[PDB]
């Protein structure tokens, strides 16, 4: 038997991710001291 | 001796396209970009954007992306900004700022050029 | 997009006192805020940069601390003379938005 | 009592017999390097990561050891859980610091019963600091194991 409608689920989370603060950034830093930053618990635009 | 000298008072009509000056001198003017801010008198400062002093890319603010067209004319020590299309809700100043690509600390420097419109 | 804010508005010191100023931050700024202040029909000039340091050639009488997202500075012995506008600045992410400022006042 | 301070390896097991109050982990500490500190005090836990500078010995007794609160990275506040055994595992993979814990009652002090208790996830905090000695914070005792 075939299914009939699809249905996706995804959490509330309000909040946007902040991309802003990781590309938008004024100072990117070095490849001896790269900056890294854990992004989540967040709705993400890939799309921009 | 670093200063960086602007136009005078402008006055002009809501839709007239001005040029603003911002001569450098005493420095190495090709090290250190040419940074650009805006304050109403009841607001504070705003960054518009900036553009390298070899290649002469505009790139502007996350805000001002539009009708804001900075011009370069290197080997002079100039730092033009014309704006076009001019609206009543910019009665502000446009303070021109010597700064560099890595600090990014401004030390502006400008007397005031009190553009106002009606 | 980054709101920064700083509280109290307008607050009023008297000769000589001790006064603290703060500025809070909603998203990360957690080194780079910059302090400046602006007289009445003056183009404005550093006091503290990258939050700690301070720029040569300034009267020292101020200091500036903090990380995170709250940061201050300090004025040890507040003189009269200057009625200055305090400005924060943000050199982490553009834009570099500014705040609306601290009117210091005399009773 | 006393308590000093112990390598922390490849993650450990903490079991005792409201004495402890939390644990620092760390590096170097001294404000050099930043250290993981978790304190249990006024029903409300907090868990900084903040540089800390550490004393000569360590101790609650306000706070005290948790002091000169300076540029800090991460902040986490939950609520606690209460002859009764409190075990703990603490464990670092991928970047994250895995907290389990059961209590459950006992009727011997000479050692650890043989019996089972399957010890449930708590809170998982998701740092990625590099820890390799900790310490912990009427006298009592406790136990350490290695993972
Ligand atoms: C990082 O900065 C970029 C550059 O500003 C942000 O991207 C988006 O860029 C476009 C133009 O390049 C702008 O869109 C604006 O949208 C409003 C409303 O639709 C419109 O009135 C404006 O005239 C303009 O077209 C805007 O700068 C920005 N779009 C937004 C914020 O919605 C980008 O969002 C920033 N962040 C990241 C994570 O990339
Ligand atoms: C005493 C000490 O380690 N201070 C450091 C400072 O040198 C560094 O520039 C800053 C980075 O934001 O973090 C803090
Ligand atoms: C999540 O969003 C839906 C609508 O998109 C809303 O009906 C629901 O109540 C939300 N869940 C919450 C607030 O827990």
């Amino acid at each position: 038997v075939q299914p009939t409608e699809s249905i996706v689920r995804f959490p509330n989370i309000t909040n946007l991710c902040p991309f802003g603060e990781v590309f938008n950034a004024t100072r990117f830093a070095s490849v001896y001291a790269w900056n890294r930053k854990r992004i989540s618990n967040c709705v993400a635009d890939y799309s921009v | 001796q670093v200063q960086l000298v602007q136009s005078g008072s402008e006055l002009k009509k809501p839709g007239a396209s001005v040029k603003v000056s911002c001569k450098a001198s005493g420095y190495t003017f090709t090290d250190y970009g040419m940074n650009w801010v805006r304050q109403a008198p009841g607001q504070g400062l705003e960054w518009m954007g900036w553009i390298n002093t070899y290649s002469g890319e505009p790139t502007y603010a996350d805000d001002f992306r539009g009708r804001f067209v900075f011009s370069l004319d290197t080997s002079v020590s100039t730092a033009y900004l014309q704006i076009c299309s001019l609206k009543a809700e910019d009665t502000a100043v446009y303070y021109c700022a010597r700064g560099g690509n890595w600090d990014w600390y401004f030390d502006v420097w400008g007397q005031g050029t009190l553009v106002t419109v009606s | 997009d980054i709101q920064m804010t700083q509280s109290p508005s307008s607050l009023s010191a008297s000769v000589g006192d001790r006064v603290t100023i703060t500025c809070r931050a909603s998203q990360s700024v957690s080194n780079f805020l910059h302090w400046y202040q602006q007289k009445p029909g003056k183009a404005p000039k550093l006091l503290i940069y990258y939050a700690s340091q301070s720029i040569s050639g300034v009267p020292s009488r101020f200091s500036g601390s903090g990380s995170g997202t709250d940061f201050t500075l300090t004025i040890s012995s507040l003189q009269p003379e200057d009625f200055a506008t305090y400005y924060c600045q943000q050199s982490n992410t553009w834009p570099l938005t500014f705040g609306q400022g601290t009117k210091l006042e005399i009773k | 009592f006393d308590n000093p301070v112990l390598p922390f390896n490849d993650g450990v097991y903490f079991a005792s017999t409201n004495i402890i109050r939390g644990w620092i982990f760390g590096t170097t500490l001294d404000s050099k390097t930043q250290s993981l500190l978790i304190v249990n005090n006024a029903t409300n836990v907090v868990i900084k990561v903040c540089e800390f500078q550490f004393c000569n010995d360590p101790f609650l007794h306000e706070f005290r050891v948790y002091s000169s609160a300076n540029n800090c990275t991460f902040e986490y506040v939950s609520q606690p859980f209460l002859k009764n055994l409190r075990e703990f595992v603490f464990k670092n993979i991928d970047g994250y610091f895995k907290i389990y814990s059961k209590h459950t009652p006992i009727n011997l002090v000479r050692g650890l019963p043989q019996g089972f208790s399957a010890l449930e996830p708590l809170v998982d905090l998701p740092i990625g600091i590099n820890i390799t000695r900790f310490q912990t914070l009427g006298a009592a005792a406790y136990y350490v194991g290695y993972l």
